[PDB]
């Protein structure tokens, strides 16, 4: 009986040993016929066409972290007490805060000492306030005393969180006066062409986030390399010029990325890289960003990212979050999901 | 007498397995075909 | 003879079905990775024991849940996992398949067969983390689970639902003792009743792959492998599938369990898990506590083995019986994980090297062997007949000592040292040989009866079998009566006296003496 | 106000919450894992606060299917169990849930488990005896009334039996009630021991308070306090004499042990929490007399790898004020209760506390049961004829003193129908002074078992 | 591309790659030192990503002279080694590279150290006995052609040379290919084998596989698999029976505990590393036989300070089909090899396999040697008068039956100038079973050290004015 | 290569070199002494053992 028992198990060895290999070889050629079918640019619109259609029909979601509790108040008030300054402060005051809060950013991480001493925790505000007019009271304009002064009465869990606040208000500073000038998209289109140049390019990234070395020495790389040329937006030079400036310990395409995401912020959008197979219609653009917008409710901002491999769809990623679509990505299931 | 019929049905099924082998070569096409149709959303013939 | 028919009808079946839409994913990318363990940035709303997959078809478990990461145990192929991969949450707790279609295979901890027979098909899936039965779905245990060793099933009786341990030091006997009573499982498979039947369940750790295949074999040759399944975590399995094994087998047995079937299930060993788990805390840097061992390695082993129990019969009446193996160094049962399972279970049957060489086999020392379900886990019969042998054993390791001074012992103590001598050759069992309850019975009523007072030491277990094959032979009704009745009726005895009379003039002992009167 | 969860970590989980909502040390939060399967809400009581708004806690419940972010409620207060005349008869969890009826007591008082010993003020500073009413008890091993008694006993051997007892004379005597605590409770023997109170009618005279095996270390560590818990009512509130059952307490210093392990503190010898003495101190101390009223603690305790120096038992007997061991030997006797006479010892057997006629005759018994032991061996190998007269005078002495040891037990009546007996202090003085003066040796050994004072046993040998 | 060193400690390296050119784990990099006394390639082993594109790698040479900074070439597959036909013959080191001809081997087929073992349904246990010729051996712990072979025993009990005696007695005229893997012991003895197994005619059926102690620990601890790569190709690939020789496989755990602090893992119990018996695990389970494929494997176990309770020798009896247990104490009594009779065990002694009259033999002897211990306290302080006489009849058995397990080794002689012998199996059955029965009770006992069969015996005897 | 183990029972006694012959061993043997030597102490740590 098990030898009978053995005969039907190899038997049925043999049968799943060729179930794999006519699926093996199945596959295989269903990958040929679709790499030749898709090669035409009508077959990518009707795939790109198809997958906004799923999107459409699929149900609606819901649902800096590395900050701890007492940093990120913090940060909340600073933001709160920036907007009401920049408000009353327009454009050109802006630039000249956003310089002036850089500058104190970079004093405060050279001076270690001075950096340690305005961060430690303290229950009152008028002994760091009196050191800060004692130290800078008319060296830099009112409001950056005002902000300043703010930012060293709040709590921070660790110093280099003050820092950190201080370059995201200068940050937003530079934003709220591209926002004046109105060419925020072009900003935003910059900053994300920069943060994909970095990104490609490694080894430019490393040697700009080598902090080390001199600041001005690596921005005026950055200014004379990439991106000084003459289709580059000026603000959105400016804020590279300042990450750069001021970076410390970050990789620098991932500071030119936070730019970003903090520039679509701005405005409240989300972004959404979107890794389509081929340029999009303008059609088509709108539709993906309308359909995004309704599935996560928040505007979306869409940010392609053209790759051959994808062969079709949209590998969509927003916020943690991918639908993908590509037909890469069929071809890789169909293929692992055989017996 | 269970090593021996072993060895002799392992011979037999592996011939017979190479010939369905040769046999199934045929309709590849067609299965092919439809999985790339399934995985587009839209048939395609070739 | 494969025809070519279902070559095709299978893959055109796949194929016509390759139904494969988008869905939303949470995804999260390997930050760092090392000795089986990935951390993991991103999946924030992923579940702690969340079961995670890789790049490649690699799965991990998510067990450290960090404001930055998540520390996730890889559960195989660990040198696939690179810094940068995708992992995806499939927003399930560990869970693995159940069913009657598992008897008889090899699976590893995700119930994946390894034995090369095919697919399992499912009746349901079940997650291992399931609570066990809470103190008021059960009921007092009652069933004997006969293991058809005369040592267990007299001295240390296993009722069905309890947790027995078997503790010993390497190489005496433990998985020999697991064995027989799976294979001693078999005649009450055979009967066909679910109140009868024992499925079994046989959890492997740790253990070299040849080894599992030996055991496979034994149980293959005594048939219990129609009712038994093989959960194998073999040697060079990753921590993650050692640290699984037994909850697989739980989950399995647990399933057969609240169907009203019985169950027993066999840890082998409980001590290469904790190892293991070990491992995988040490790697993920919790606090170390005695030997190194994490806060709730107690935790572990109590979980696990909290799941065997007796149901009440308003939940059908199942039962799982647990039989961890514990391996023991220099015989140290005061280590910390033999303390925690002695301290978890009913029972224990301590295996002892130097019983071994003696020659007493099964090696349990009867002295320190207990089971709390005692009497309760017997039947009438057994009860009965095996009620004097603790006292007979112990007042005879105490006048071991006086063997050669018979001439000053009083009558009654060189009586003593006698049966006692009988009595221990008595328990004496080759191996892959389980005895049916009621053979136990009369073997015992010829120890404790003084039958074999005539019989010198060197011949007891010869005695004994060849009298159990002439019962069997030609006065089956003895054991009849027994087993239908679980008790040893006055008539019965007296037949079965004049049957041992009759077969002791007819029996020959080694030196010629005569065994009569 | 409400925090959210932060680090999972095994049973550990690390919550934040906002800048002034942050909970006391030991409150319980509640946590909510909605994954179907292991749908439940988590109790977890706080053990550290690791400042910027984060504390440390320790689960009560499995964290599997627990997510980070969720909302973690603050309750306001330690974990708290029910109490009153309500939970007796029932059996709950070292949270207070009931387990034979869920959602019963949720209505009573519920009390706090962290809760301090007795001002040191209000202490009962004299020791006093508690009567139980058994001869072997009250002669060779008094109960100190508010004093811990350690119990020993392999299976078999009547100790539930003599648990039985315990609460049926604590019920009827003393007109008081018994919590038995499950320290690491198997849940087969609890279920044993439901069904069993159940059967024996004194369920209603107990109140049942399980933390089992397969629950985390914190549930187990806590338990004992719970059920204290319930005691410290019964004994402050309704001014009731409480007989508190602890069992296992060493699997209390484990699991205390096991708590200290998780939350990364260093062990201090033999790998034992540092805090060892100070979490046995807490425990213990609580169990006192005060007010007039007492709790009266009888604990298991497990000696690792039999070492009396071992630091957990070397604690706790700190604390322990008798010791009973139930020998198998003697329950193979048919003595009961099977206690061993001369291992079993009270550290009030003094003439200060006891008075000089009591000291007197415990120590006549307690040396003639010793000779006799010594000649155990001598009458076993090489039988009693080889003894000489004086030596057969005292045998015969010996076996008559331990036979009137025994005593019918009022839990017995359910496996005998014969019930039990309370025998006066003082009567079972006199009658052990007349034994150990040989004034019944001419009666027979049969007359001596399962009997309560001398009317009793002149009454059954006139039946001989 | 191409990394830089951040990091140098002790034999570990921290290593930074541009993003996207991280290497896999267990790849093998290539760094330069050019100090002029040291200069070198260092071979480094990639053993975890740190993240960040940083990857802590093991060295598997000296690290002396390395520089932070660097450049770090990944070669983008693990450590592979040369296998076939050309291996044997040869001596080469854990990197694949010949020792005894440099160069020889670097155009072979190459194979990567990294393998997973075989598939379960592969698995067929072995029984089948493999007779040696040792007494104690072919008795007791009867070995496994084509199973697993472990000789245990703490620093200088007898391993290497029962090693060397098991090569002279099995390999000699083994048909197959042997490999022999010297795993983190002495040069002095690698050269030693090397000599003896070329002066013997073995050599050229014979692949040799050195990392000795002096090396750093990545070697100790590649060197194993290294070798079990080779013993793979040739059971897999040709299709021939192997031997495999490993000395000593505790080295392996040993290298990876010496490391495992400086990777960032904390310490396991003993010191240990916690990944102790994952990684014995997969090694050990790479060496196995296969269904129709034939391996058998002889290891000795080093056990640290003679404690058989280690972790380490305690994981590995878990992989073994016999072992062969060496005692200090029966070392120190001059009874050679110094085997422990109530320790040693073996999967194939039972009835079934072995026959009726060993398992009895051998069963016999176990006991009396278990009575022996019992009762060697009580001969101790009260003497041996006190016993009873049949208790007195087994002391003498006893010490006869101890003395006659030991033997005059082949591979002995240079440490006593006796000719080796070399024992049947069933002169040994015979002999044990009159030994156990009383018929040499009459003998001195110093008439059964160190000989071979009855007939050795009865000349002793002879010798000592006895017969 | 082997040891020399020395013990202070041995020397107390007067065994000087306190060389402790059961648990002392050289690994090289007979191949490190004169053919003299090697005939003449062939044995003479097994015999000092046994
Ligand atoms: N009752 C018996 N009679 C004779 N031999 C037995 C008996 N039980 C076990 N043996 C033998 O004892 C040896 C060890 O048995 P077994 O492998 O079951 O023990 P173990 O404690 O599980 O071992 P390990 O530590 O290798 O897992 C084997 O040779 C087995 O055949
Ligand atoms: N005084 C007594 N009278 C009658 N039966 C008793 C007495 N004491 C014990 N027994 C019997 O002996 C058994 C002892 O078991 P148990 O009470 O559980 O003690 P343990 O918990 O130590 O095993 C009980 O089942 C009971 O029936
Ligand atoms: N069979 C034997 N006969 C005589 N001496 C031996 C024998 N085996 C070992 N020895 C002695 O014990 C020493 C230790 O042996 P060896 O195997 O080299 O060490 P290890 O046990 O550490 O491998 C040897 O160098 C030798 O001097
Ligand atoms: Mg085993
Ligand atoms: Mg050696």
């Amino acid at each position: 009986a098990q030898g009978a028992q053995q005969i039907q198990l190899m038997r049925q060895q043999l049968i799943r040993q060729l179930r794999t290999g006519l699926g093996a070889e199945a596959v295989n050629k269903a990958a040929e016929i679709v790499r030749a079918h898709v090669a035409d640019p009508q077959a990518q619109s009707a795939t790109v066409d198809r997958f906004l259609s799923e999107l459409e029909q699929m149900a609606p979601s819901s649902v800096t972290s590395r900050l701890r509790a007492a940093s990120r108040q913090s940060l909340a008030a600073l933001v709160e007490k920036f907007d009401s300054v920049a408000g009353g402060l327009d454009a050109d005051g802006l630039t000249n805060l956003a310089d002036e809060l850089a500058s104190v950013a970079k004093l405060l991480l050279s001076e270690t000492a001075l950096n340690k001493h305005l961060a430690e925790p303290t229950d009152d505000s008028a002994p760091k306030v009196r050191l800060l007019e004692r130290l800078l009271s008319d060296k830099v304009s009112a409001t950056t005393l005002d902000l300043l002064r703010t930012a060293v009465s709040n709590r921070w869990s660790t110093e280099s969180n003050l820092i950190d606040a201080v370059e995201h208000t200068a940050r937003l500073a530079l934003l709220k006066r591209a926002e004046i000038a109105g060419e925020v998209d072009e900003v935003e289109e910059q900053l994300f062409r920069f943060g994909r140049v970095l990104d490609a390019e490694p080894r430019l990234s490393a040697l700009l986030s080598d902090y080390t070395t001199p600041a001005e020495g690596r921005v005026a790389l950055l200014d004379k390399a990439l991106t000084g040329r003459p289709g580059v937006n000026q603000t959105a030079a400016a804020l590279l010029s300042q990450t750069v400036g001021l970076l410390r310990g970050e990789r620098a395409d991932e500071a030119v990325i936070d730019l970003a995401e903090l520039a679509v912020s701005r405005r409240g959008e989300v972004v959404a890289h979107v890794s389509a197979a081929a340029e999009l219609s303008d059609a088509q653009r709108t539709r993906l960003t309308e359909v995004l917008s309704r599935i996560y409710g928040r505007p979306v901002s869409v940010q392609l990212h053209v790759d051959p491999e994808l062969l079709g769809g949209l590998s969509i990623t927003v916020g943690d979050e991918v639908i993908d679509g590509s037909i890469a990505s069929r071809l890789a299931a169909a293929q692992t999901g055989l017996p | 007498e269970v090593a021996q019929t072993l060895t002799q049905a392992d011979q037999q099924l592996s011939a017979q397995g190479d010939q369905v082998r040769s046999g199934l070569e045929s309709s590849v096409d067609g299965l092919s075909a439809k999985l790339a149709s399934r995985i587009l959303g839209v048939d395609v013939n070739s | 003879t494969i025809s070519a028919a279902d070559i095709e009808g299978a893959i055109e079946d796949y194929v016509s079905s390759f139904s494969a839409d988008t869905e939303r994913e949470e995804i999260g990318t390997v930050i760092d990775a090392g000795d089986g363990i990935a951390h993991v940035e991103g999946l924030p709303s992923v579940m702690t024991q969340e079961l995670l997959e890789f790049p490649g078809g690699v799965l991990g478990v998510a067990l450290n849940l960090d404001e930055h990461s998540v520390g996730a145990v890889i559960l195989g192929e660990f040198e696939k996992i690179e810094e940068g991969q995708q992992v995806k949450r499939t927003g399930e707790v560990l869970s693995v398949p159940v069913g009657d279609a598992f008897l008889g295979r090899v699976v590893n901890p995700l119930g994946q067969p390894i034995d090369g027979q095919g697919d399992i098909a499912a009746e349901t899936r079940r997650a291992l983390e399931l609570q066990a039965p809470s103190v008021v779905q059960r009921q007092s245990v009652s069933e004997p689970l006969q293991t058809g060793i005369k040592a267990i099933d007299a001295m240390t009786p296993i009722g069905r639902g309890q947790r027995q341990l078997i503790i010993g030091d390497r190489k005496t006997g433990k998985t020999a003792v697991c064995v027989d009573t799976i294979l001693n499982q078999r005649e009450a498979w055979l009967t066909g009743d679910p109140k009868q039947q024992v499925r079994c369940v046989y959890v492997a750790i740790g253990q070299k792959g040849t080894t599992i295949a030996s055991v496979k074999r034994a149980l293959e040759e005594g048939g219990a492998m129609e009712y038994t399944t093989i959960v194998a975590a073999p040697a060079s399995d990753a921590a993650g599938f050692k640290w699984l094994a037994p909850y697989t087998g739980s989950a399995i047995g647990q399933h057969w369990m609240y169907n009203g079937k019985h169950v027993l299930i066999v840890f082998d060993d409980l001590s290469k898990q904790a190892d293991a788990y070990r491992a995988i805390s040490l790697l993920l840097r919790r606090p170390p506590g005695r030997e190194a061992f994490p806060g709730d390695v107690f935790y572990l082993h109590s979980r696990l083995l909290e799941r065997c129990a007796k149901l009440s019969d308003e939940l059908g009446g199942g039962s799982m019986t647990g039989l961890p193996i514990i391996e023991t160094k220099a015989n140290d049962i005061s280590a910390f994980i033999p303390t925690n399972v002695i301290s978890i279970t009913d029972g224990q049957c301590f295996l002892e090297s130097d019983l071994f060489n003696q020659g007493v086999r099964p090696a349990i020392n009867v002295g320190v062997s207990v089971s709390r379900v005692g009497g309760a886990a017997q039947i009438k019969a057994m009860k009965e007949v095996a009620g004097s042998l603790r006292l007979d054993l112990s007042q005879y390791r105490e006048l071991e000592a006086f063997a050669a001074f018979a001439s000053d012992l009083d009558a009654a103590s060189k009586a003593q040292l006698d049966r006692g001598a009988r009595l221990v050759e008595l328990l004496k069992q080759p191996q892959y040989s389980p005895l049916a309850v009621e053979e136990q019975v009369v073997a015992i009523f010829l120890g404790t009866q003084g039958h074999l007072d005539s019989v010198p030491v060197e011949d007891v277990q010869r005695f004994e079998s060849e009298l159990l094959e002439h019962v069997k032979a030609s006065h089956s009704d003895i054991f009849d009566g027994i087993r239908e009745t679980k008790k040893l009726s006055e008539e019965a005895e007296e037949k079965l006296v004049s049957v041992i009379n009759e077969f002791k003039k007819g029996f020959q002992a080694s030196d010629g003496s005569s065994v009569v009167v | 106000t409400a925090g959210r969860v932060v680090r999972i970590t095994g049973p550990v989980v690390d919550v934040e919450f906002p800048r002034g909502s942050v909970p006391e040390l030991f409150n319980a939060l509640h946590a909510e894992i909605t994954f179907g399967a292991l749908a439940k809400t988590l109790t977890l009581e706080v053990a550290q606060h690791l400042g910027d708004s984060l504390v440390r806690c320790i689960s009560m419940q499995p964290t599997d299917g627990l997510v980070r972010g969720v909302e973690v409620t603050d309750t306001g207060a330690s974990i708290s169990v029910p109490v009153g005349d309500g939970v007796k008869g029932h059996v709950f969890n070292a949270l207070g849930d009931c387990l034979d009826d869920p959602g019963y007591g949720k209505d009573f008082e519920h009390w706090s488990i962290h809760r301090k010993p007795p001002a040191f003020s209000d202490l009962e500073p004299r020791t006093e005896m508690l009567e139980t009413g058994l001869k072997v008890v009250d002669l060779l091993t008094p109960y100190v009334r508010g004093g811990k008694i350690a119990l020993f006993g392999g299976a078999g051997v009547g100790k539930t039996v003599l648990i039985q007892e315990m609460i049926n004379r604590i019920a009827r005597n003393f007109g008081g009630t018994s919590v038995f605590a499950g320290v690491g409770e198997r849940t087969r023997e609890g279920n044993d021991l439901w069904v069993e109170l159940a059967d024996a009618n004194v369920l209603k005279d107990t109140a049942l308070v399980f933390g089992q095996m397969d629950e985390p270390p914190g549930t187990r560590m806590r338990v004992a306090l719970s059920a204290l818990t319930m005691a410290e009512f019964f004994r402050d509130e309704q001014g009731q004499d409480v007989l508190l059952f602890i069992d296992n307490i060493f699997r209390f210093t484990q699991a205390g042990s096991e708590v200290s392990t998780l939350l990364g503190r260093m062990p201090s010898a033999v790998g034992y929490q540092p805090t060892l003495a100070d979490e046995m101190g807490e425990l213990q101390e609580r169990i006192t007399s005060t007010r007039g009223r007492s709790i009266t603690s009888m604990q298991a305790v497990y000696v690792p790898a039999d070492d009396y120096t071992d630091p957990a038992p070397a604690t706790t007997f700190a604390h322990l004020d008798a010791t009973t061991e139930l020998s198998r030997a003697v329950f193979s006797k048919g003595i009961f209760p099977a206690v061993d006479p001369l291992a079993s010892s009270s550290t009030i057997l003094d003439p200060a506390i006891v008075g000089d006629e009591h000291y007197r005759v415990a120590q006549e018994v307690i040396r003639i049961l010793q000779r006799y032991k010594d000649l155990q061996d001598i009458i076993a190998i090489l039988g009693i004829d080889e003894l000489s007269e004086e030596d057969k005078q005292l045998v015969n002495r010996a076996r008559r003193i331990e036979r009137f040891l025994s005593q019918n037990m009022m839990a017995a009546e359910q496996f005998t129908g014969q019930p039990g007996s309370t025998v006066p202090l003082k009567e079972t003085i006199e009658a052990f002074d007349k034994l150990t003066k040989g004034e019944f040796d001419h009666l027979p050994e049969q007359a001596f078992f399962l009997i309560g004072g001398l009317d009793d046993l002149a009454k059954k040998a006139e039946s001989l």
